[PDB]
C-alpha cells in the first residue's frame, strides 16, 4: 500500500512565487 | 443574475461587462454561511459564495489612497503586461523552458510608485495593464495590522479544524485594472478568496475535466495553468475543450468565493468596473487519509500524473526528456 501513498502526496504549489 | 445593491442604487454590474468564451456554465450557490447547505459543499469540497462571513470586514474601506498611506514602505511584486491575459509563470523553471518567453514581466516596486504608475497610463491613455500581486507580510503599517487582526479568524480557524487543512501559508493581496484576466489554472492549496473593492468573475471547472483544459507539462513554467487560450481556443490541438462546463459567479465587496482545491478556476476583473481588490487565504490541504478508497477520486489521479511527471523529470536527469520516453511507452501500447 506504499507505493499508492507514494504516489498521493501533493505539494503546496499555487500562483505565487 | 446581477444583484441589486441595497438603497435602490441598481444593479452593481451588467452582463455587458463580461467576457465572451465558448463554453456554457452554471452558477454557483450564492448562501449564507449559517445555512447548512454551504458546510456541505465545502465539506464535499465543491465550490460556494459564502455572502455574509465579515471575513475582511475591515478592509471593506480599503482603496489606493488608504492603503498608500498605511502599507508600508516594503516591497511590492506587480506585474506589467500590454495584454489582458496575466498567465502565471514560475521563474525557477525558465532554466529548463529557455524558449519560453512570458507576456508579462515582474517589477519590485514601493505602493507609490505603484499608485503613480496606475495614474501616469490612466492620464496618458495608455494600454499598459498592471496586476498587482504581493503576499501580505509583516513589513505592512500599524493600520494596516490592525484591519488584519479584524478579520474573522474565528470563523475560518474553524473551517481550518473542521476540514482538517494544514497550515495557512499566505494571504495574496490582488489589485488588479478592469479587464485583467488570469488564465485558467488550478492551486494545489485550499483557497477563500475574499473579494474587497470591484467585481471580479469567476469561473471553476471541477478536476474531473483535466483531460479538457490540457495543463502544461509539470516542468514548464507555466506548470498548473491551462495550455487553452480561451479567447482563441486551438480545437485541434485540444479536442475536448469542446467539452467543458464551467461553474460560474461574480464576486464583489464582501464576497468570499471557495476555490476547492485542484478545482480550476479562471478569473477576470469586469470590464469597466474600475480597479479590484481581493486577499486570499491559501491553506495546505489534508494529508493523505490513513485508508486508500478505490477508485480514486479525480483529484487523487492528478496527484498521481503529478509524481509520475515529477519522477522521470529526475530520473532521466533532463526534464524535457520526460515527453519522448512518455509517447515511447504509450504508442501502439496503450493508445
Ligand atoms: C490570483 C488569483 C486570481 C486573480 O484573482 O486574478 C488566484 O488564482 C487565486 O487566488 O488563487
Ligand atoms: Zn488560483
Amino acid at each position: 500500500l506504499e507505493v499508492a501513498e507514494y504516489l498521493l502526496q501533493h505539494g503546496a504549489d499555487v500562483n505565487a512565487q | 443574475e446581477p444583484r441589486e445593491e441595497a438603497g435602490a442604487l441598481g444593479p452593481a454590474w451588467d452582463e455587458s461587462q463580461l467576457r465572451s468564451y465558448s463554453f456554457p456554465t452554471r452558477p454557483i450557490p450564492r448562501l449564507s454561511q449559517s445555512d447548512p447547505r454551504a458546510e456541505e459543499l465545502i465539506e464535499n469540497e465543491e465550490p460556494v459564495v459564502l455572502t455574509d462571513t465579515n471575513l475582511v470586514y475591515p478592509a471593506l474601506k480599503w482603496d489606493l489612497e488608504y492603503l498608500q498611506e498605511n502599507i508600508g514602505n516594503g516591497d511590492f511584486s506587480v506585474y506589467s503586461a500590454s495584454t489582458h491575459k496575466f498567465l502565471y509563470y514560475d521563474e525557477k523553471k525558465m532554466a529548463n523552458f529557455q524558449n519560453f518567453k512570458p507576456r508579462s514581466n515582474r517589477e519590485e516596486m514601493k505602493f507609490h510608485e505603484f499608485v503613480e504608475k496606475l495614474q501616469d497610463i490612466q492620464q496618458r491613455g495608455g494600454e499598459e495593464r498592471l496586476y498587482l500581486q504581493q503576499t501580505l507580510n509583516d513589513t505592512v503599517g500599524r493600520k494596516i495590522v490592525m484591519d488584519f487582526l479584524g478579520f474573522n479568524w474565528n470563523w475560518i480557524n474553524k473551517q481550518q479544524g473542521k476540514r482538517g487543512w494544514g497550515q495557512l501559508t499566505s494571504n495574496l493581496l490582488l489589485i488588479g485594472m478592469e479587464g485583467n484576466v488570469t488564465p485558467a489554472h488550478y492551486d494545489e492549496q485550499q483557497n477563500f478568496f475574499a473579494q474587497i473593492k470591484g467585481y471580479k468573475r469567476c469561473i471553476l471547472f471541477p478536476p474531473d475535466q483535466f483531460e479538457c483544459l490540457y495543463p502544461y507539462p509539470v516542468h514548464h513554467p507555466c506548470d498548473r495553468q491551462s495550455q487553452v487560450d480561451f479567447d482563441n481556443p486551438d480545437y485541434e490541438r485540444f479536442p475536448n475543450f469542446q467539452n467543458v462546463v464551467g461553474y460560474e459567479t461574480v464576486v464583489g465587496p464582501g464576497d468570499v468565493l471557495y476555490i476547492p482545491m485542484y478545482w480550476w478556476h479562471h478569473i477576470e476583473s469586469l470590464l469597466n468596473g474600475g480597479i479590484t481588490i481581493t486577499v486570499n487565504f491559501w491553506y495546505k490541504g489534508a494529508p493523505t487519509p490513513k485508508r486508500i478508497e478505490y477508485p480514486l477520486k479525480a483529484h487523487q489521479k492528478v496527484a498521481i500524473m503529478r509524481n509520475i511527471e515529477k519522477m522521470l523529470g529526475e530520473a532521466l536527469g533532463n526534464p524535457q526528456e520526460v515527453g519522448p520516453l512518455l509517447n515511447t511507452m504509450i504508442k501502439g501500447r496503450y493508445n
